[PDB]
RNA sequence: CGGCACAUGCGAUAUUAGAAUGUGGCGCUCCGCGGUUGGUGAGCAUGCUCGGUCCGUCCGAGAAGCCUUAAAACUGCGACGACACAUUCACCUUGAACCAAGGCGUGUACCG
């Protein structure tokens, strides 16, 4: 439970909806980010990504 | 209060002197009570109360005590603010290597002890042992063992040597040396020897020896005895609301510390065996490695969490440290912040500020206000009057606002015009209303970019703002002359509606008796605003001293030119008025009212312009539209024509005629030039596509369309946007950086389909993603660049020295790039300059040009002028007024005191934004040739046997309209001084073919040229003339392979053919692929070929940092004969032989690339050797201080002017100053310095001074430009090298030297806080520094 | 590398293990020497009559 | 928003950046150099002492304000102090001289 | 390992072989102990007592143990009658075992 | 009011010690030691003491003369 | 990235030479990664990491 | 000319499996009780006397009693807190954990 709630509370993959209108919602459900743990980050990579 | 600051290293005695009280416990605070513990890490006795005076217990708990401390428990009943001060320490029980000496790059106990720091590590993680002064038996000094060496040696050797290990060993290493015999023996090994890098290494160890002596330091202070503690409120453990707390990291590095401490104490009271104690004694090691600076380990990071943790030197060094988060920057009070717009009913010297953060930012004046008038009886009355917002406190704040400026900021401040004052007009609102004609100095769009207003408290900073920060003051640039209030995009497009002709209209041809009744023709609606009408206007000019003549007369304009007319003021002409006024033309009538009529008739211009160019563009109805933008009609055929032609190239391409890369190159040929007639058609349908009739058939005229007003007003956008509305757009590139043989054949106004829509979305993805890239690294220029020359003050009113550059136009290959006028325009004559008729004095020698001595410059024929640079001025510690030249928002002279190297930087990085075959002669004039060697052949030409040659074309008023670097043997159809014509090819050399031309005539030969080794035998095919010719390195043989086949000249007697004029023959050395077509015994003519030798924004941040370039140009270094040395080491001995002086140098050349002279030639010093680009420090360290800065001033203004953005080159130069304070001193002579030791330009001059003005020999230096990265750390002023870059480098190395910092220069003033030494402080600091030692 | 807790086993992965006897010969070391010191103390009369 | 005078950071007698915290508009690094870019030099010596770090300096200045008389007793920065203790607690020993 | 040494130095001191055990069945309690005084000791920013980190100890073995047995998560109000304290002091106990945050968090 | 300053530094040049000069003077002014010289049209001493400049009535040559004078008046007035 | 073998090719960049190198890439769901790779002068080489 | 190793810069500003037992002494605990020196915001808007009066109220100067002193401090008697030492039982048995891998630069040391 400690893991689950770990990664379900606090990473970088989740986080608030936006939620103020119903385009924010569902183009927030429908996102790709790369960024996260097993992921690039933002200092590293990179210009072809 | 103080003087300069001091630092240097910390005695155990001295630490002991800090501290009030020793940390004997690892406890941090009582967990029940929150009572700190006796004597933790937070304590009483050590280091204050906890209440505004008050004991702990309770003994003592107001102010009828303030010296005493209680018996009970130790408490010093004082201030609670003294528990931010007094520091604590802790006896180390064993010793520490201090980290900070062990583990930085140049490493101080490394080489203090000529150790490597590998094995300095072995010896202090206890694998290894290392004898301390053993005497002479068998062991020398710092000769390392290991545990069965140590065993063989003491079974040896019982007695008379001595050898520890660990933080003893070298504690007992830096105690037992001494320093000055070392310095002896340095300077003997410094005499005699000669290890030339090695010894280079020798005499920096001296330096470091004869600085640390001269210091007032020991070696043994770099091992830690006693460790200082902070003091607890600045590592606070502090409750947040809910019963936890927040507590620093470095409790838990005091606690770790401590802890081992008593640990290591414990184990030593119990006689521990070696292993247990050699480990914690390593371990302390770990604990206050880890305190002093945590990262130069396996990184110890903190508990229930996986996140390192943050040590001291994370608290000082870096974006978050104290030197650029609370030092250099600071939060600040009395400020606000809130969304900007537009209400352009604001004279300029105003903005729009509301009411209520008006009434939250000058909470303190209504205060004072409402407690002198009474309306508040005390001052909680008056806190709760505002805060009621009573209908009284509206008149007072009206009262505290009329006069009071407030600095409005936007969050990118890159140049000075970041932050202007303004008077605030209260708003009915919650946005701060900005002037208009300001927005262009913010690059602030109302988009929903915020800004922040900060306040001036206090009376001279109200009169700082309003004498040198209000907006009306800033009405040019730092950066060039050019007005930065210029009107932007509505104005300017009301003002080109307004000011044109269209053939007929409402009034045509009628007359006017003046602007009024123009006015009242216009707005009664009886004529038009743009109709072609006699008028009758008074122009008054400046002709007589400062007189304003009257001429009145009938021009014929239009309507609405008259109707601008009342605007302008008395003193300009009216040819400002009678054109079109699009956005550059009103720059040059801003310019010119400021040039004239001074500060007040060009502001309230200023303000007039922007309201009638709004009002007459609200008037003008000027509206896009769908029908505005016009496809021709000629479009689509154009495109299946381009279409067509694809196709035939498709089948010349299936037919195996072409190859891939020629089909490639003429498939984006015929697109380009698709686009280039789509392009033609355009815009030939749009801009005269307006026909109408007036008493005749028809006439054309320039079009009414919207886009082409709003692309021809120069409002926003030009044509290029406009052809990729219309026209077909461009040509894509793919992410290879190739480009797509298929163009997008669609504009906007057509769709789209999804397939160039696509391509296209790459193109505007690496558009915004390189503008966030370049904006981060401009921000980086911009801070290395203030940071190289924050101490560059004007501080002198005139040196009076006669040095000085020599500013020329700019001309290269093409047409004018940059004038003579705008170059010097500003600056001031070093010498008087001439007429072409010679003494005719047109300047004297130092006068501040202005515009009508440039005018007189113009209506003379002068070219070339001397100018006084500020990188050849004389002047001690900054740089002379009367030598910087004029250029500020002000028009005169620069004033004594204010700081330009900071004005300098930024407007040199403020555009960072911003950034990304034979003679066909243009122009007709005479022909002049300079540094020109040539012989006249057989065939009438010339040839140039001088590659130096500068072609100029010298028109009838002596300027130079065009020049040409001539290659090198090169065909000359017409001599020099000849008039020549346009288009006429005068030099037409072979540029795939290096020409081996002569001077002689006669038979050419074979000589050490062996057939079959160095030359083969061919047999042509086409043309069928069988010959000898030079072969390669693999295929000659091992004799012919060093020796090289020479080419030499007899006539017809056998005798050696001399050179008329010389005795050497010409005896030339080909190399491979050199074609032998002439052979043994053949006639030729004077020059005639004895053999063919066939085939962005990080160039500023290259050329300011001059890195070293990657394929060098290689230079002579003093002038002589040039000639050649031994063979085939993969290099060759470059050799000169100077006449007068002594020759024997010689350079290694690899000699695989291709030379430049030849060896019969003779070099100039700094005359090129080979091509390409080359380094700054060949330039200086040959040429002159005057040919380096010339170099990067002419680069860098070639990477601006690509982009078409001005900056004057002032700012250029001074940052070339600042660049190379440094210089090492060659002859010491009555100097105290070294033969190789590196000092301050301006320190080793003012010992010369001192010397030359005595009957003593002085001290010859040699100049050495550093980059800024470098220039700006070597610094005699430490926290100026400390605050941007490599911190712990720089504190370790000014805390061994006992380095004093005199506080210099402008950052440590920012950081100490105190008055600045340029601005309005510096007269202040000019009566300091006449009251200082005095 | 430093990493000192390697190092530590390094310094300590030279002395090897003892057998089930040597831990008895080593005690009996122990009694020797405490053997010893209390026979010292028993020639001295000071430390008696205290 | 804006603001008069409220909160301070701890560690460093600053006042803390944000909101409704009260913020306050960060003054920074460049923006320093545009005041030394001017002949500016009182505003800024108000501008990073006594309106933002001198703990005595900016009640001396409220009461100047409140009293009506528009005067600066700047003294010495908070965090220059904090600078010298941390370098201080270092082994590095930094101080400052006689007149 | 560095408190364990010190724990096995005392055990050298205290050891007595003529009990007939081996060297590891009488160190192991010293080494242990040694350990566990030292853990609740000086690991500790504010420095709570042992019997009180061992009321925490005994919180955190009970609530492992109850958070299988009951499924949702034990109340200290299942933790009266659990154990045998009065339910308002074992909510400042529970209060007291919080270490603090870094301030850097 | 006071718009741009421009005349105050054609009288005090330098552009810098028109500040010091004109924050003197109106120190001068508002810690009650005098009272102005010119007209106030309700401005504040800032644009007061600039207007003081401009009517060419103040520089830093005349105030050190004014102090000096009040300094031998305190002398006069010791008693 | 797709756990799996990737074939890179890392142009030009290594020692300025002109020559290209290859790496194979052996990357897991959840373990140690793999590499072999070619130096300027024709030797392969392994990593574990 | 290669390899190994290390250092260092940038990567925007701004806004958001322990369990149990005993004994000992201690108190920088503010927790009940006793003794000791030792006060203050009450009568007093004149309790009293005298003087001025704009007054029967306010100003100016005096003396006394009753009543508020365990407050402040000191020292002992209870509670609590923390600390030390000792004992009994049960278990345990000889070399750990750890992350992260995609950018662009500058430089130093060692070896071949
Ligand atoms: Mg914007
Ligand atoms: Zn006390
Ligand atoms: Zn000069």
């Amino acid at each position: 439970s400690a893991a689950v709630k770990e990664f379900f509370g606090s990473s970088q993959l989740s986080q608030f909806m936006d939620q103020n209108n119903p385009l924010s919602e569902i183009t927030h459900k429908r996102r790709i980010s790369a960024l996260g743990p097993g992921g690039l980050t933002r200092e590293r990579a990179g210009f072809e990504v | 209060e103080f003087d300069a600051i001091k630092i240097a290293l910390a005695s155990p005695d001295m630490i002991r002197s800090w501290s009030f009280g020793e940390v004997k416990k690892p406890e941090t605070i009582n967990y029940r009570t929150f009572k700190p513990e006796r004597d933790g890490l937070f304590c009483a006795r050590i280091f204050g109360p906890v209440k505004d005076y008050e004991c702990l217990c309770g003994k003592y708990k107001r102010l009828k005590h303030r010296g005493v401390i209680c018996e009970k428990c130790g408490v010093e009943v004082t201030q609670t603010k003294v528990r931010r001060e007094r520091m604590g320490h802790i006896e180390l029980a064993s010793p520490t290597a201090h980290i900070w000496f062990l583990k930085s790059l140049p490493s101080r106990i490394g080489l203090l002890l000529d150790m490597p720091l590998r094995d300095i590590e072995r010896v202090l993680y206890f694998e290894s042992y290392v004898v301390i002064e053993g005497g002479m038996t068998n062991l020398e000094r710092q000769q390392i063992l290991t545990e069965e060496q140590y065993l063989d040696a003491l079974e040896e050797f019982g007695d008379e040597f001595d050898a520890k290990m660990g933080a003893e060993a070298i504690q007992a290493l830096l105690k037992s040396m001494d320093l000055e015999q070392e310095c002896e023996q340095l300077r003997e090994e410094l005499n005699e020897t000669n290890s030339e890098t090695k010894r280079k290494k020798l005499t920096k160890r001296i330096k470091l020896l004869e600085a640390f002596v001269q210091s007032g330091n020991k070696p043994e202070w770099m091992i830690l005895t006693v460790l200082p503690v902070l003091p607890p409120d600045l590592r606070p453990l502090v409750p947040l609301d809910g019963g936890r707390f927040a507590t620093s990291d470095l409790n838990d590095l005091y606690r770790r510390v401590i802890n081992r401490n008593n640990r290591l104490k414990r184990l030593l009271d119990l006689a521990a065996p070696d292993i247990i104690v050699r480990n914690e004694k390593r371990m302390l090691q770990e604990a206050v490695d880890a305190l002093l600076d945590n990262g130069r380990r396996g990184r110890a990071i903190t508990g229930s969490n996986k996140r390192p943790l943050k040590s001291l030197a994370d608290m000082i060094k870096g974006k978050q440290g104290r030197f650029r988060q609370n030092l250099l920057g600071k939060r600040v009070d009395y400020s606000g912040r809130s969304v900007i717009t537009v209400g352009p009913y604001l004279r300029l010297h105003q903005c729009g500020l509301p009411k209520k953060m008006a009434l939250e930012l000058f909470k303190p004046f209504i205060y004072g206000k409402l407690e002198l008038r009474g309306l508040a009886t005390t001052i909680k009355a008056a806190k709760k009057m505002v805060e009621r917002e009573e209908a009284v406190v509206w008149d007072i704040l009206d009262e505290v606002i009329r006069e009071h400026p407030v600095l409005l900021n936007r969050a990118p401040t890159l140049h000075r015009l970041g932050i202007q004052a303004f008077e605030p007009v209260l708003i009915e609102g919650k946005a701060i209303q900005l002037h208009p004609l300001v927005c262009a100095a913010y690059n602030a769009d109302f988009d929903g970019d915020q800004m922040a207003v900060h306040v001036p408290l206090t009376l001279e900073a109200q009169l700082e703002a309003r004498a040198l920060m209000m907006s009306t003051n800033n009405i040019l640039s730092p950066a060039n002359g050019e007005p930065i209030i210029v009107p932007s995009q509505d104005v300017v497009l009301g003002l080109y509606y307004m000011t044109r002709d269209c053939v007929n209209a409402k009034g045509e041809g009628m007359v006017l008796t003046g602007p009024k009744e123009a006015e009242r023709l216009y707005r009664s609606g009886l004529a038009s605003l743009h109709a072609r009408v006699k008028v009758r206007i008074t122009e008054y000019e400046k002709d007589a001293n400062g007189e304003l003549v009257a001429k009145t007369s009938l021009k014929d304009t239009t309507v609405g030119r008259a109707i601008l007319w009342m605007i302008v003021p008395k003193g300009l002409p009216y040819s400002i008025v009678n054109q079109a006024l699009g956005k550059k033309a009103i720059s040059k009538m801003l310019n010119t009212c400021y040039r004239i009529l001074g500060l007040k008739p060009t502001v309230i211009f200023a303000d007039q312009i922007m309201y009638t160019g709004f009002a007459y563009a609200a008037r003008s109805g000027a509206s896009v539209g769908i029908d505005d933008m016009v496809i021709p009609e000629k479009k689509h055929e154009i495109i299946s024509e381009a279409e067509a032609e694809v196709a035939e190239i498709q089948e010349q391409f299936q037919s195996g005629l072409v190859t891939a890369g020629e089909r490639y190159n003429k498939v984006i040929d015929i697109w380009a030039a698709a686009n280039d007639r789509v392009s033609k058609a355009m815009m030939d349908n749009l801009q005269t596509e307006t026909v109408i009739n007036r008493d005749g058939q028809e006439e054309k005229q320039v079009s009414f369309n919207s886009i082409y007003m709003m692309a021809d007003s120069g409002a926003r956008g030009s044509a290029a946007q406009i052809r990729q509305l219309a026209g077909m757009r461009g040509l894509m590139a793919k992410p290879d950086g190739s480009i797509i043989e298929t163009p997008i054949t669609a504009n906007f106004r057509e769709g789209l389909n999804v397939l160039q829509y696509f391509i296209s979305t790459h193109g505007a993805r690496k558009g915004l993603a390189d503008t966030a890239l370049k904006t981060a690294n401009s921000g980086y220029l911009t801070r290395r660049l203030v940071d190289v020359a924050q101490d560059l003050v004007v501080t002198e009113d005139d040196c009076g020295t006669h040095e000085g550059i020599m500013m020329t136009p700019v001309i290269e290959g093409g047409d004018v790039k940059e004038p003579l006028r705008d170059r010097v325009l500003g600056r001031v004559t070093a010498e008087d300059v001439l007429k072409p008729g010679t003494a005719d004095i047109l300047v004297p020698r130092n006068t501040l040009l202005h515009e009508q001595w440039c005018d007189l410059l113009e209506e003379n024929s002068v070219d070339a002028v001397k100018v006084r640079s500020v990188v050849s001025c004389d002047t001690d510690f900054g740089v002379c007024a009367h030598c910087y030249g004029r250029d500020l928002a002000r028009g005169h002279i620069i004033n004594k005191g204010e700081a330009i190297g900071v004005i300098a930087a930024q407007s040199i990085g403020e555009p960072g934004t911003q950034l990304t075959s034979s003679i066909q002669v243009k122009n007709k004039g005479s022909i002049k040739l300079s540094n020109v060697k040539s012989v006249v052949n057989s065939s009438g030409k010339l040839v140039i046997t001088s590659r130096n040659t500068e072609l100029k074309l010298i028109d009838e008023f002596g300027r130079t309209k065009e020049s040409y670097k001539v290659p090198y043997g090169a065909v000359l159809a017409k001599g020099d001084g000849e008039q020549v014509a346009g288009g006429e090819t005068v030099a037409n050399w072979d540029p795939h073919t290096m020409p081996v031309i002569t001077e002689v005539s006669g038979f050419v030969r074979f000589t050490d040229m062996i057939d079959g080794q160095t030359i083969t035998r061919q047999t042509d095919e086409l043309t069928g003339l069988s010959s000898l010719v030079v072969l390669d390195s693999a295929e000659r043989t091992a004799g012919g392979k060093d020796l090289r086949p020479a080419l030499k000249i007899v006539d017809a007697q056998g005798n050696d053919v001399l050179i008329p004029g010389t005795d050497m023959p010409a005896q030339y050395f080909l190399p491979g692929k050199a074609i032998v077509q002439l052979e043994d015994g053949v006639q030729i003519s004077s020059g005639d070929t004895l053999a063919r030798i066939p085939q962005g924004l990080p160039r500023v941040a290259d050329l300011f940092e001059a890195r070293r370039p990657k394929e060098p140009a290689i230079l002579a270094e003093i002038s002589g004969i040039v000639s050649f040395g031994k063979e085939t080491k993969g290099k060759r001995r470059l050799v000169i032989t100077p006449v007068d002086g002594s020759d024997p140098y010689e350079e290694m050349i690899p000699k695989w690339r291709q030379l430049n002279v030849f060896e019969g030639e003779r070099v100039e010093r700094g005359d090129v050797i080979s091509d390409g680009p080359e380094a700054p420090h060949d330039i200086l360290r040959l040429r002159g201080v005057h040919a380096v800065t010339r170099y990067i001033v002419n680069e860098v203004q070639d990477v601006y002017r690509l982009q078409g953005v001005k900056i004057n080159d002032k700012h250029i130069e001074v940052i070339v100053r600042q660049m190379l304070r440094k210089a090492t001193i060659v002859n010491a002579g009555s100097s105290d310095f070294l033969e190789g030791e590196q000092v301050e330009y301006s320190r080793v001059k003012i010992a010369n001074r001192e010397l030359e003005a005595n009957g003593k020999v002085g001290a010859t230096y040699s100049r050495d430009l550093l980059g800024i990265t470098k220039a700006s750390l070597a610094t005699e002023s430490f926290i100026s090298a400390a605050s941007f870059q490599e911190t712990t480098r720089v504190l370790t190395e000014a805390a061994v030297a006992g380095k004093r910092d005199e506080l210099r220069g402008l950052k440590e003033n920012v950081i100490v806080g105190r008055l600045i030494p340029a601005g309005t402080g510096y007269a202040y600091h000019q009566d300091r520094m006449r009251r200082r030692a005095a | 590398t430093t990493d000192p807790v390697r190092m530590y086993m390094r310094e300590m992965g030279t002395v090897e293990l003892l057998t089930r006897e040597g831990e008895i010969d080593i005690a009996k070391r122990i009694e020797d020497g405490i053997n010893q010191v209390q026979c010292s103390v028993a020639e001295y009369p000071e430390a008696i009559t205290y | 928003h804006a603001r008069s005078t409220g909160s301070y950071s701890l560690v460093t007698q600053q006042p803390l950046g944000g909101k409704a915290q009260f913020g306050g508009q960060r003054f920074g690094e460049m923006e320093v150099w545009a005041l030394e870019a001017y002949g500016a030099a009182y505003t800024l010596q108000e501008m990073l002492t006594v309106k933002s770090d001198d703990v005595n300096g900016r009640t001396k200045m409220y009461k100047n304000i409140v009293d009506g008389n528009h005067q600066m007793e700047p003294g010495m920065p908070e965090s220059f102090n904090v600078l010298l203790k941390e370098i201080r607690s270092l082994g590095i020993n930094i101080e400052l001289e006689d007149e | 390992i560095q408190e364990g040494n010190i724990g096995l130095m005392k055990a050298v001191d205290k050891f007595e072989y003529r009990r007939g055990y081996k060297f590891s069945t009488y160190a192991t309690w010293w080494i242990r102990q040694a350990i566990t005084r030292s853990i609740a000791d000086q690991a500790r920013t504010i420095r709570i007592p042992v019997h009180m980190i061992e009321t925490i100890n005994k919180l955190n073995r009970i609530s492992r143990q109850m958070l299988q047995e009951m499924g949702r998560e034990p109340t200290p109000e299942e933790l009266a009658e659990r154990m045998l304290m009065p339910e308002d002091k074992i909510r400042k106990v529970l209060k007291i075992a919080k270490e603090p945050i870094s301030m850097e968090t | 009011a006071r718009v741009t300053v421009q005349d105050a530094v054609e009288k005090i040049g330098n552009r810098f010690d028109l500040v010091l000069v004109a924050a003197r003077r109106a120190r001068q002014m508002q810690v009650g030691g005098k009272d102005p010289l010119v007209p106030e049209e309700n401005d504040k001493t800032t644009v007061i003491a600039l207007r003081e400049i401009e009517e060419g009535l103040i520089n830093n040559q005349i105030l050190d003369v004014r102090e000096r004078q009040e300094q031998q008046e305190q002398e006069a007035a010791e008693l | 990235r797709s756990p799996g073998v990737f074939f890179d090719s890392d142009k030009g960049k290594t020692h300025s030479s002109g020559k290209v190198l290859y790496n194979a890439r052996i990357i897991p769901y959840r373990g140690s990664w793999l590499d072999f790779e070619f130096d300027p002068k024709d030797n392969l080489f392994v990593r574990i990491d």
